[PDB]
């Protein structure tokens, strides 16, 4: 499985990715991913049990969640893999990401409604069902709520952080995981959700297919971090209340641990990933 | 210490807050009588499920952010 930069997909790869995503939606399988995500968003808390978010397992949890989704796509079309969106490089509304042959663009100004691309409500193919805001059409406001996406220089300063995570292992932590997740620092992953707007700014953010491309790049940045810091590894490593330790299993699956997900190459590679070097 | 309660009409909608599939969170917010899931972060900021990635200082700020996000739409219960 090779995960490719979205900017580099061929027309045929874009077409097959879109068709596979729409088939998961038509068959009812897609919306269960949205629901699982929102349940963890609402249940993960800084002072209590936390698994998918605001915790060291944010990264292995999303890696396995994206694996579940990619395997569902491959059960529809075995050639499709998740692409990633390098929002540090493809940072404007003119990125081919946002073209009508891929994800469609920004929402119109009155109601945020996306009006083009395969996921526009007018196609009849992308009902928003699992939702909190009662409207049932895909919405976006690219750059509406926050002026700019992270830059490469900002990403680099987070990749330079040596410690994977630090007590208290939550949204107040210093360390790589929380700077990437974004709750401290210049904010990488959370800022991108804010920048897209619409459902992506909510706990039901997988309603927007860009969710998967964003998280595939967050996942790639973890891989890059490991290359930068081969000497540093997941923490904590046992006996931490409310937090998933290295060799503890993770909900919802219960059959997988952070330890089983540290090495992505057991499941996929990237089109390009620098190896370790000074 | 829980925040104080509040009740106001904000952009035409009734928003309320009070100390009290999701976390057991010690504060409840309502938009036009429908409860809105909200959460407090370790630094004392708040978020809501319709503006989850954008911390604001208080539960009323979260309720107001939800009314802004909704653009007039009814909330659905969680
Ligand atoms: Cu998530
Ligand atoms: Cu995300
Ligand atoms: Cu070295
Ligand atoms: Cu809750």
């Amino acid at each position: 499985t090779v995960r490719k930069n979205q900017a580099t997909l061929t027309a045929d790869e874009k077409r097959r990715f879109v068709a596979a995503v729409l088939e998961l939606k038509r068959s009812g399988r897609y919306d269960e991913f949205v629901r699982t995500h929102n349940e963890f968003i609402m249940s993960d808390t800084d002072s209590g049990e936390r698994t998918g978010h605001r915790s060291p397992s944010f990264l292995p949890w999303h890696r396995r969640f994206l694996l579940d989704f990619e395997q569902a796509l491959q059960s529809v079309d075995s050639s499709v893999t998740l692409p990633y969106w390098d929002w540090s490089a493809d940072r404007t509304v003119r990125a081919s990401l946002w073209a009508p042959d891929f994800l469609g663009g920004t929402g119109r100004s009155t109601d945020g409604r996306v009006m083009d691309g395969p996921f526009a409500a007018s196609t009849g193919n992308w009902p928003i069902n699992v939702r909190v805001d009662s409207r049932t059409y895909l919405r976006r406001s690219l750059g509406g709520s926050v002026a700019e996406l992270p830059t490469r220089a900002e990403v680099e300063s987070v990749l330079a952080i040596s410690a994977y995570d630090l007590p208290p292992y939550n949204s107040a932590s210093e360390g790589f995981r929380n700077h990437l997740e974004g709750w401290r620092g210049v904010n990488l992953h959370g800022r991108v959700h804010v920048w897209v707007g619409g459902q992506m700014a909510t706990g039901v953010s997988p309603n927007d297919p860009v969710f998967w491309l964003h998280h595939a790049y967050v996942d790639k940045l973890w891989a890059e971090w490991q290359r930068r810091h081969p000497d540093s590894a997941y923490v904590p490593t046992g006996g931490t209340p409310d937090v998933v330790d290295l060799n503890e299993t993770m909900k919802p699956w219960n059959t997988v641990r952070p330890a089983d997900l540290l090495d992505h190459t057991a499941y996929y590679t990237f089109d390009a990933l620098e190896h370790h070097h000074h | 210490a829980a925040p104080e309660s509040f009740d106001e009409v904000y952009k035409g909608r009734r928003i309320q807050g009070r100390p009290a599939h999701e976390h057991g969170g010690g504060y409840e917010v309502f938009v036009d009588g429908v409860q809105l899931h909200v959460m407090r972060n370790a630094d004392g900021s708040w978020i809501s499920v319709v503006s989850h990635y954008d911390p604001v200082p208080t539960p009323r700020a979260a309720a107001r952010a939800a009314v802004d996000e909704l653009q007039g739409a009814p909330l659905l219960p969680f």
